[PDB]
Formats: C-alpha cells, structure tokens, sequence
C-alpha cells in the first residue's frame, strides 16, 4: 500500500476547478450523493491494488504503454 | 503492438515432481575373491614379479 509522506517537498500541483452543477447529473438525488461519498472516503488515505486493477480496465493497453514510456523518458531525465 | 514492443518471453516450464531413469540401478550379487597385487601394473611403470 502507498500512504502519503510528512513535510511535502512540492505544492505546484494547481489542478483545475471542480465542475459543479446538480445533483441529478452527479449520483442521482442529494441524499445519494452524501452515501457515495462517505462508502469511497476510505480509499482516498491510501493507494493500492484496487486503485490499479480499474486504472488497468479503464487504461486498457495503450494507457499502459503509454504510461511506461513517459516514465522511462521521467526516470532517464532524473 | 504498441504494449508488446516492451515486452518479452518467459522462461517458464513443467516438469514432474519425481522424474525416474529408463533403467534402474539393479543390485549386484558379491562374489568373494582373494587379495591380488598384480592389478595395477598396466598403468604407470609397473613392475611384474
């Protein structure tokens, strides 16, 4: 499992604005929302073999290879 | 094609867990003889007496 580190050495990540709009298009109903939430807050602490078996269904294989060679080009800069 | 230009084979095979010879290691039958001393002179500069 990975969990995240004390005293961050980097804070530039700036990501974008979170889309808002409602509850319908988003979980259904309000009172939806709240449960989906709170059933999925206990995966954002860590990351682990659930995170990669749906980065693997959704990334399919270009996103693999894609993904390796982006890190090879990362690590040979390093 | 583009995952398999990064990938390679592996050298995984299967084997029994006991693998036996063809033939067997039968036991031989003793056979009682006396003391020579003249068995090792063909090899080296031996001596016949």
């Amino acid at each position: 499992r990975f969990v995240r580190t004390v005293l961050p050495f980097s804070q530039e990540f700036q990501r974008d604005k979170q889309p808002n709009a409602q509850p319908q298009y988003l979980h259904g109903s309000k009172a939806l929302n709240l449960a989906y939430s709170s059933i999925y807050g206990s995966y954002r602490n860590f990351v682990g073999p659930p995170h990669f078996q749906v980065i693997c269904r959704l990334l399919g294989y270009q996103g693999i290879a894609v993904v390796m060679e982006e890190l090879l080009k990362v690590v040979k800069s390093l | 094609r583009e995952i398999g230009i990064l990938t390679t084979n592996k050298n995984t095979s299967r084997t029994h867990k006991i693998i036996a010879p063809a033939n067997l290691e039968r036991p031989v039958r003793y056979i009682r003889k006396p003391i020579d001393y003249t068995i090792l002179d063909d090899i080296g500069h031996g001596v016949k007496v």
